[PDB]
């Protein structure tokens, strides 16, 4: 139904080793389409999805300049955050930015984003109203105030409401056959006895796009989520994804309950039951 | 399509 | 704010000169422009951050560097003629307001022997002007100077005047056919009949000429036309 | 703040002895980005090993996919040697077809 | 790239002038600067949206629907409004640069309440044509040795008295005070002492 466009940024300071690293990666939903790593032999905005090469030489040229500048912008920011956070030069630090927007089935803007993180923890995020800022601490408030005076939030709102919506709509259209194609999971359950009085029922889901999937193990009744173990939704390496969910069933008259799987690529939520 | 960073910290 | 250096500068043939632009407002973006009549303001080079600067549209003949956030200097090489260079600097550009520097007047002087300081003279208001209207107009003429690197200033009783002060926006070519022709400029000061007729009122008219430096090599019969202030004086009648 | 990676060793498609597949290692939830992931065949490293571009989740935690072409056999053994700031010694996760 | 509609305009004192500007590519913001030929352009106002803002009289601006076309309004035009008005255009990714076109040369002419056309001779040897109306156009100097300046408006703030003037001087012995201004469209009732 819904669609999202994201631009992930990472700036890692490596003193004692050399100049910092800047890697910017773009995604349309769960598919990568662009890449700019400043640590490449010849840094350039490179295609990553087949449905992006149709963009003219100007697209690549303008994005490369934006990224070659952003690299120097993030350099200054790594220096500024040493002063702000009362940090020394010797240390190795990390700045992360998440840009982009979520759009509904009607192609209209649902939520806008402009988040920042310093050393794993949050820094400065743009509020849903696309007018106000949320500072993680009093050092981030210095950026909040620098940005409020310079009317930064207005510039973001312009991109998130405009530019980002228009480009997401173009990307989905070029990658129609892939980005907007329903790919359901390949379901099956695996049984293994953890002991003699206990066993494991692992519910497998493989080859599915998009990433969003719900796997719930229910023992007759719904609420059995507090004792079920599930992994992170992992990528297969060919656009499609994987995920399992294992519950520790006893031994006897117990291997009789079911598992439920929800994916937008499914016409109905599937229900699995194991038997040898 | 990514735009330039609006302003530094 | 922003300090653009120098105010006035001359250049010899096939010579390279570096124009200065420094700020303390902690502004990320810095801009260099070239102003020429009819063409207007034109972007030579610009920089939105340290180490990164971008060209377009007036180049070659120009080179820049962004080693610090504070400075963005423009080096004008052997290519290009005569123009007025302006310099801007904005916090985050696009978006925010751009603040300017004083400006730089750059003239290409082929030979130093053509450089002349001004000959300054003051003309006492006519009695026929006071008898017709109770107003008296003083005239200051700067004659035979080169290049147009001057600034006229009226001084009455040691204080700098601005009310009733009137200097020509453009000087006159003494020899209209020639390019390296010397210049003429007139400024006029008008006051009431009572102020001019009083003897205790003093009328000074300064002309600050920007010429050759200490480093320059002069050979001619004339005195070195260095950076100097030549002024004419008038008293009450 | 430091976060320990969540190592996962798996294949692109289901493991069929003698038939071509890809051996993936998906490290997730780590911070900082500075990670060293090696893919092993019977306790020995592989030269021909590519990886995905550096990216993270909402919680800012990093994720990478290290992959190589392989032919699964009931005799060959596949594992993963990962090291990060959070680890005192390199952690090894064994590839298992069953679960 | 930024196109300015008047490009050059001459108006009376108090008269209402309207400067217009347009673009082809949608701009994020429009700046308005005024410059005094050999000086730094002085900042007037910035517009980010999207409609009319702000109606601050004397110097107020408008930015059309969406977008490109912005106009500057000058109501009770004063003598200080004279100069070159420049339109500064800024664009989204990655055309972030303040772009200017050929600015409009605005000239405010004084409305001479009590004109008194007269040509005086000042001590040492110089000719001063003064107190002539703004419609009087002092132009040319057909003679080589004769130097005639252009019109220059003086403002006695002390008395609220403004006046036009042109100074003439020559090395020639035939340079007469009455004959000083001929090529210039001089009035009939011109004073010669």
């Amino acid at each position: 139904g819904s669609h999202s466009m994201r631009y992930f940024h990472t700036s890692v300071s490596r003193p004692g080793r050399g100049e910092p690293r800047f890697i910017s990666v773009g995604y349309v939903d769960d598919t990568q389409f662009v890449r700019f790593d400043s640590d490449a032999a010849s840094p350039r905005t490179e295609p990553r999805a087949p449905w992006i090469e149709q963009e003219g030489p100007e697209y690549w040229d303008r994005e490369t300049q934006i990224s070659k500048t952003n690299t120097q912008t993030y350099r200054e920011d790594l220096r500024t955050l040493l002063r702000y956070y009362n940090q020394s030069e010797a240390g190795s630090h990390t700045i992360q930015r998440m840009s982009g927007c979520d759009v509904g089935p009607d192609g209209r803007l649902l939520r806008g984003y402009n988040q920042f993180a310093y050393d794993g923890k949050d820094y400065i995020a743009l509020n849903e109203d696309l007018s106000s800022w949320t500072a993680a601490d009093t050092a981030a408030q210095i950026t909040q105030r620098k940005w409020e005076a310079a009317r930064v939030a207005e510039q973001d709102r312009a991109y998130l409401e405009g530019t980002c919506v228009e480009w997401l709509r173009r990307y989905l259209e070029n990658g129609k056959e892939t980005l907007q194609r329903a790919d359901p999971p390949k379901t099956h359950v695996t049984h293994h006895p953890i002991s003699d009085h206990e066993a494991t029922l692992r519910c497998w889901a493989l080859g599915f796009y998009p990433a969003e999937i719900t796997l719930t193990w229910q023992r007759d009744g719904e609420d059995q989520t507090q004792d079920t173990e599930l992994v992170e939704t992992r990528p297969a390496g060919d656009r499609t994804f994987q995920k399992w969910a294992a519950v520790v069933v006893p031994s006897g008259e117990e291997q009789r309950y079911t598992c439920h799987v929800q994916h937008e690529g499914l016409p109905k939520p599937l229900t699995l039951r194991w038997e040898p | 399509f990514e735009d330039l960073r609006v302003l530094s910290f | 704010g922003i300090t653009q250096s120098p105010k006035y500068l001359f250049r010899k043939e096939g010579q390279n000169v570096t124009l200065s632009c420094e700020q303390n407002l902690n502004h990320d973006a810095m801009y260099w422009y070239r102003q020429d009549p009819g063409q207007g303001l034109r972007l030579i080079y610009y920089s939105q951050i340290v180490n990164d600067f971008q060209k377009g549209d007036i180049a070659e003949g120009y080179s820049v560097s962004r080693e610090k956030k504070e400075s963005f200097p423009l080096t004008v090489t052997s290519a290009q003629p005569t123009a007025f260079y302006l310099c801007a600097s904005s916090m985050s550009a696009m978006g925010t307001e751009a603040f300017f520097g004083q400006g730089t007047r750059l003239t290409v002087v082929e030979d130093l022997k053509n450089v002349f300081p001004p000959e300054v003279a003051v003309f006492e208001p006519s009695e026929a002007e006071i008898s017709h209207t109770q107003k008296a107009t003083l005239v200051c003429l700067a004659t035979g100077f080169y290049p147009d690197h001057v600034e006229l200033s009226w001084w009455v009783n040691g204080k700098e005047v601005h009310s009733g002060v009137c200097t020509d926006p453009q000087p006159l070519k003494e020899q209209p056919a020639l390019n390296d022709s010397r210049y003429a400029l007139s400024s006029r000061l008008r006051v009431s009949a009572t102020f001019w007729q009083d003897p205790r009122n003093h009328f000074r008219c300064q002309v600050q000429f920007y010429g050759l430096s200490e480093n320059d090599e002069w050979t001619q019969d004339r005195a070195k036309p260095v950076t100097q202030i030549v002024s004419a004086e008038a008293w009450g009648r | 703040i430091q976060r320990t990676p969540k190592i996962q060793v798996y294949s692109r498609h289901p493991a069929e002895n003698g038939k071509s597949n890809f051996l993936n290692c998906y490290v997730s939830g780590f911070h900082p980005s500075d990670i060293e992931v090696d893919l092993l065949k019977n306790g020995e490293r592989i030269e021909k090993v590519e990886h995905s571009d550096l990216s993270f989740s909402k919680d800012w935690s990093f994720y990478l996919l290290y992959y190589t072409e392989f032919t699964p056999t009931e005799k060959d053994e596949y594992a993963c040697r990962v090291n990060h700031v959070t680890l005192s010694q390199p952690k090894i996760v064994k590839w298992d077809r069953d679960m | 790239q930024p196109v300015q509609s008047p490009q050059a305009v001459i108006l009376r004192e108090g008269e209402d002038a309207v400067i217009n500007c347009s673009s082809s590519k949608a701009l994020y913001s429009v700046h308005w600067y005024r410059q005094k030929h050999g000086e730094a352009p002085v900042f007037l106002m910035i517009l980010l949206k999207g409609g009319e803002q702000k109606g601050h009289e004397k110097i107020s601006a408008s930015f059309n629907e969406k977008k490109q076309q912005s106009s500057l309004y000058l109501t009770a035009s004063q003598l200080s409004y004279s100069g070159t008005y420049f339109c500064g255009t800024e664009r989204s990714g990655g055309y972030q640069k303040v772009t200017f076109g050929i600015g409009t040369k605005l000239q405010v002419i004084p409305n001479i309440q009590n004109p008194d056309p007269a040509v005086y001779q000042l001590r040492d040897s110089v000719c001063l044509f003064t107190d002539f109306d703004s419609q009087t156009n002092v132009s040319q100097s057909k003679d080589s040795d004769v130097y005639i300046t252009d019109k220059c408006v003086l403002d006695m703030r002390s008395m609220d008295f403004k006046s036009n003037s042109a100074v003439a001087w020559s090395n020639k012995s035939d340079f007469a005070c009455a004959n000083a201004f001929n090529n210039s469209i001089i009035p009939e009732d011109t004073f010669f002492p």
